[PDB]
């Protein structure tokens, strides 16, 4: 039999976390094995070029509860295939939910997407990276993530994206030069609508054809790993695309959908089969593609639904908990991230403490507050000072990643550069400060494409980023500032520890001049952050400090290398043994316009 | 027979620059032809699994110019062989100088390398590179060479080098990332001592076993060409390796080395210098240069220690 | 109340098979409980640093069945301790028979070995392996045992062995690449004289200090299990070591001794229930606390006789009965050098109850045959062929143990005749036939390279020989044979049904042809025991059609001449060897061909 009695036993249990090993199309030297989950089906048949699309040539045989299995001689890798499922009076053609590769027969995806028989053989050269990756230990390490849409990033020719292979070397060179640790990829899973960005998914087990073969994506991840960069994949367990052809009403009746009356595209976490496929897909990407991380979006839409009268969808909460548990059991060094826009407690908490079991949670509160604060004009920043200071109060309830993402640079919300107030110099200054405070603020770091040079235009998936802006000095300076930020981040461990340990306030009460001073410290090492959020320069501004002696200027946002006025403290400042801000000593510094100063005691 | 009257004429002249067409082991579907040059031998025979390693089964026949030839039915590709040469009172087993592949039957790190009947057939896809390739005109073009030892470059596992195929994609990817125009490979010709780096050569016509079969290397060069990278080979005509079954005292007498006792003494190598006076040595060496450019589509040859010559 | 009244009642019965739960030294955070069996004692006292080694400080109280117990506050793990037993006029200091760890106070085992209070707390990660262990079901699965002495296997530097943990990854690495199924460890129980190889045992409940702590050993087994390798522990219930502080005259009189010519007065008195508890509990102790998969009993004949010893025979029968009850998937293997019937048979059929017996008859015949020159093997053909008359009498393991490569018997390599090529050829042929012959496989370390020297425990194996061709080839041959074994079930069934003769009467040319079968699958074994290649040698076969050459000992990759059929062999429908179809083959020198029908 293709299916063991243990294989059926675990599918019924929802414990078949290897189900990709058995379901879908599995090539054999003379034929392909076909396996489908269709509990309410009366008949299932495989149709393809290998049988002149004959529905009676290879009818599937049920091997267990709701599983159909059968072998087709002459179905070989690269053939397109199809499932014909019969619901009583009616039958319909369906795609393989476990398809390992899909391709559009029309040539356009939106008109049709078809399953391809695939072999996933790939020879990897990333052993060295695999042992090296920290995973859970990464919380104490620097995590800088560059968010990317592969099609939108760079085009070889106008309107033509880079292949999985073609992108590898440019992206790797780009990511190292700016010092990011991981790349987070917007969902690459096969999707009909390009404009969905991949978030309406039809092929969970298939990388999108738009960039090449499955092995091409495997090569890209391999390439990036050898170069020492990690890959986080965006994963969509909340909902599925609406395709008459795919997933929805698989048997002719509800299957991945809820039996009970993105509504109707939501996964039924009650079904043991649904969790099987969803958690196997999670393990699938970490297993066959050596993926370092998975980021789950719109988690709140899973947690809630809008005698019992309960809005919390408890099905999903256990799926999330059993999802996270399973990943770290099979991959102790994976990383799971969630974006949850409610104040659901303990998203980043371990299941055994009643947490959702994620390693990281997006600090969207921080992103909102910080951005809302920085669109206001400096004249008005006096009046909104508490929005800047209050972020720390909630900066430690989760292990957090400060996040700036496509979501904020689209749909009339405007480019990050566009968001910043004033003229071009001030816009560059404001953006340099935002990143400066963002890197100084506790939490890991994520920045989406084009934010690193301060692009004018909103992110357009049909377009490539305005790389021509790198000729303008301010944009190049912002890119260098970010490069220099990541270098400090990677080297100074005071920034690695985002706990309450690593943060101490120096001063938060300068509301008129809108200045904040804080400290970052792991063990003996400390880093001083002084931020001038007004274009008015500050002279003889004293800032209390713990240690006396010579202090060094490690980074100055206003340096000319970044495109700034060049006002600064010339390297060495001497600490005065006079009390300030409740501190034994103080540094009397010059604060440049709209600039962040990073200072170190001298070692 | 195997050798035409023109073939012996050119060899005596020192003009047989395609001599691999006839020398070494040349497979036929029924059997393999063997042709070895040993002018001062009283007897020469082919030994292999194909005749129970019995020396008297197949004694090659003396033709002209000291050339020996014979056909052995049942000798097939991948069969291992050795030449048994009798110099009067003494006999010795020797390797094929024109061996197209050598292999340690043992698999051992220190082992004898045994000549193996080989088919060099391979279909090339480097059309565009060779039609647009430019040699002497490169004087006015940028030439940036990345010099490489294949075993030392990257390891697939600790202590395990990459295949000619396995390295192909990683090496081409790396060189393109850094923008070099050519790769220079330290001598890939078969060499006994891995620590010699290839400068002690036994099988001038055989690519080293450590990285794979001949076709693997042809593929590597082919692949690199399609990727727009040139392949320069290090070639060692100055001296040959000292291994007892190798080119040393081939027919029982001096052959590749100077016949004269005095002008054998050499500071760099000595005893193991090629006697360029001999037409046969000139044949063997010059054919080998052309052999690599022809059969392996090599773009360049770099000769070291020319002052020693 | 340290001891349950059931415990004392079970002790008198000889039914206390968990007796290690209560006897010996058991640590508590405040103090250690001590329990020792000394029926003919007037008093028993614990001596240690915890009381200035004073005999009157902590006198245990006598409970039922000569069971003494007491509590000592401040007696701590890692401390050395000692029992002082008084027999009337005389008193003596003794070691704990139930000691869980021992270490030499001087630093030398031969001077002093001291019981040390130990905690056996260890968290296992071998969950997956033990839910799937077989054993009794292994009768129909490949069992290929790598016999090992840990101290002799590999050295970090000359005269310095690997720790239990340090050995784990190298042995697991080596055993997996070889394809071996289990490791059989020469006795690990604490022993004073390293030169004993461990068969003179003092601490039956203590793993030897030489390789680390008890947990270090549990980690090793835990590790190997995760790597999918089984652990067999050699066990010595036949006799104990002659150490004055040891088991000898424990309570001042005969206790573990009888109230054998090999080891007189060191033989366990299987009559006493107290002895029976101690021995069988210890057997379970290793299967329980160290997750050991199998136990091997040596010199079983020494127990059976003195004419038969029924004390011992009932003991062996109850040992095997008890093991499979508490551990249904354990394996017990016996070496018995007499023709005692039903060693491998169940007790309910009047057998001794073992799962496996070493086929020592086979080993003797086989080695004697191959010690002989091929020129002479003609006259000894029956020694080779007749092994199959006795090959199914028991569930057997073919054995090539350490006992054969010591005391001037010569390494397996040394035993084979002729020059080096023929020696390597002969050993490759020998193993090929051993892998084909019915029964599981056991090879002692160093046999896989065919090392020159006899096993010398005071040194490390000659791994340098793995650089040279002939020995590296034999290692490749054993690996490849092990691949064939696991892949094909025709070799899994060592039943009479599994084996069929193809031809056995070619005495002149010294050739053997036989078939090894399970249902569909057939494996054909043709053996040339003379250095002469044979051509046009026809061998009858049941099936016609294409046949493949699965393995050829004479491949040049193994150090062979390379004469071969190399696959693509087509059966000819002419009757040979009383069979419908025949194969026309080339028999390589001193080589084995293994062929199966193409599919």
């Amino acid at each position: 039999s293709w299916l063991t009695e243990e294989d059926i036993r675990r599918w019924e249990s929802g414990t078949f976390y290897d189900s990709y090993r058995k379901l879908g199309a599995h090539p054999d030297e003379e034929g392909t094995w076909f396996c489908v989950w269709a509990p309410h089906a009366d008949a299932v048949s495989v149709l393809g070029a290998f049988n002149n699309w004959d529905p009676e040539a290879h009818q599937l045989e049920r091997y267990g509860a709701g599983l159909w299995a059968g072998y087709v001689p002459g179905a070989l890798p690269g053939h397109a295939y199809k499932y014909r499922i019969r619901h009583g009076f009616y039958q319909a053609d369906k795609t393989d939910p476990y398809a390992f590769a899909m391709e559009p027969p029309t040539g356009s995806p939106i008109e049709g997407l078809a399953s391809i028989i695939t072999r996933l053989d790939y020879t990897w050269h990333d052993d060295a990276w695999m042992q090296r990756r920290k995973g859970p230990a990464s919380l104490y390490e620097p995590v800088s993530i560059y968010e990317v849409h592969l099609g939108s990033w760079r085009h070889k020719q106008p309107g033509v994206s880079f292949s999985y292979r073609e992108i590898a070397e440019p992206l790797a060179d780009y990511v190292q030069d700016l010092g990011f640790t991981h790349v987070e990829l917007l969902p690459i899973m096969e999707h009909p609508y390009y404009g969905s960005w991949g978030y309406q998914v039809v092929g969970y087990y298939a990388p999108t054809f738009r960039y090449g073969t499955p092995q091409d994506l495997m090569y890209l991840i391999d390439y990036l790993h050898q170069r020492g960069i990690g890959v986080i994949l965006d994963w969509v367990p909340s909902h599925f695309a609406a395709d008459p052809q795919g997933l929805v009403y698989f048997d002719g009746t509800t299957l991945f959908e809820y039996d009970d009356p993105w509504g109707t595209y939501v996964f039924d976490y009650n079904k043991p089969g649904v969790r099987n496929f969803l958690i196997s897909n999670a393990l699938f990407w970490l297993d066959y593609y050596h993926v370092d991380g998975l980021r789950v979006d719109a988690v709140a839409s899973m947690l809630y639904r809008d005698i019992f009268g309960g809005r919390e969808n408890l099905e999903a909460i256990d799926f999330i908990k059993k999802f996270n548990e399973t990943v770290y059991l099979h991959f102790p060094e994976a990383i799971t991230i969630a974006e949850e826009s409610t104040a659901w407690p303990g998203v980043s908490a371990p299941t055994y403490n009643n947490g959702l079991g994620f390693l990281y949670k997006w600090n969207m509160g921080w992103m909102h507050d910080t951005l809302d604060y920085m669109r206001r004009d400096p004249v008005h920043r006096k009046y909104h000072h508490d929005t800047l200071t209050f972020s720390l109060w909630y900066a430690f309830s989760e292990h957090y990643i400060l996040p700036l993402s496509h979501d904020e640079v689209v749909h009339g919300k405007g480019s990050l550069w566009t968001k910043m107030p004033g003229d071009d110099w001030q816009k560059a200054a404001n953006l340099r400060l935002l990143y400066g405070h963002m890197w100084g603020h506790p939490g890991k770091k994520l920045l989406f494409m084009g934010g690193e040079f301060g692009q004018h235009h909103e992110w357009n998936h049909d377009t490539q980023l305005e790389w021509h802006l790198l000729d303008q000095p301010y944009h190049r300076g912002i890119q260098a500032w970010v490069r220099d930020l990541n270098h400090l981040y990677r080297t100074h461990p005071a920034l690695w520890h985002d706990g309450p340990e690593g943060f101490e306030w120096i001063d938060f009460n300068d509301r008129d001049q809108s200045v904040i001073c804080y400290l970052r410290k792991h063990t003996d090492r400390l880093l001083l952050f002084v931020l001038n959020f007004t274009p008015v320069p500050r002279e003889h501004y004293r800032v209390g400090v713990p240690i006396g002696g010579p202090w060094r200027e490690v980074l100055n946002s206003d340096a000319v290398a970044y495109g700034g006025s060049g006002m600064g403290n010339f390297g060495r400042v001497e600490a005065v043994p006079e009390s300030w801000h409740g501190r034994p000593f103080h540094l009397e510094l010059t604060l440049p316009p709209l600039a962040i100063l990073i200072l170190e005691p001298e070692s | 027979s195997w050798l035409t009257e023109e073939d012996i004429r050119r060899w005596e002249s020192g003009t047989f620059y395609d001599s691999y067409r006839k020398l070494g082991a040349h497979p036929d579907e029924e059997g393999t032809w063997f042709c070895v040059w040993a002018p001062h031998a009283d007897a020469v025979s082919v030994l292999g699994a194909f005749n129970n390693w019995d020396p008297e089964a197949h004694q090659l026949e003396r033709y002209g110019a000291g050339l020996w030839a014979g056909y052995v039915p049942g000798a097939l590709p991948g069969h291992a062989y050795k030449y048994r040469i009798r110099h009067g009172f003494y006999q010795a087993d020797k390797t094929d100088p024109y061996a197209f592949a050598m292999e340690p039957p043992t698999g051992s790190p220190i082992e004898g390398l045994a000549s193996i009947i080989t088919r060099l057939d391979y279909t090339w896809h480097d059309d565009a590179w060779m039609q647009r390739r430019k040699g002497p005109a490169s004087l006015y073009e940028p030439v940036s060479i990345y010099e490489v030892h294949l075993g030392s470059w990257r390891h697939k596992q600790p202590g395990v080098s990459f295949s000619y195929r396995e390295i192909a994609e990683p090496l081409a990817d790396y060189v393109q990332d850094l923008g070099f125009t050519h790769v220079e490979l330290l001598p890939i010709m078969e060499h006994p001592y891995y620590g010699s780096w290839g400068y002690q050569v036994v099988g001038y016509y055989a690519p080293t076993f450590r990285y794979g079969t001949p076709q693997d290397l042809m593929y590597l060069i082919d692949y690199l060409h399609q990727r727009g990278i040139g392949v320069i080979l290090d070639w060692v005509p100055s001296h040959f390796a000292a291994d007892p079954q190798g080119l040393v005292y081939f027919d029982g007498t001096t052959l590749f080395e100077y016949d004269d006792p005095r002008m054998r003494h050499h500071p760099d190598w000595g005893t193991y210098v090629f006697d360029y006076n001999k037409p046969g040595v000139r044949n063997f060496l010059i054919s080998n240069a052309l052999f690599w450019l022809d059969y392996y589509h090599v773009d360049g040859l770099r000769v070291d220690a020319v002052a020693s010559m």
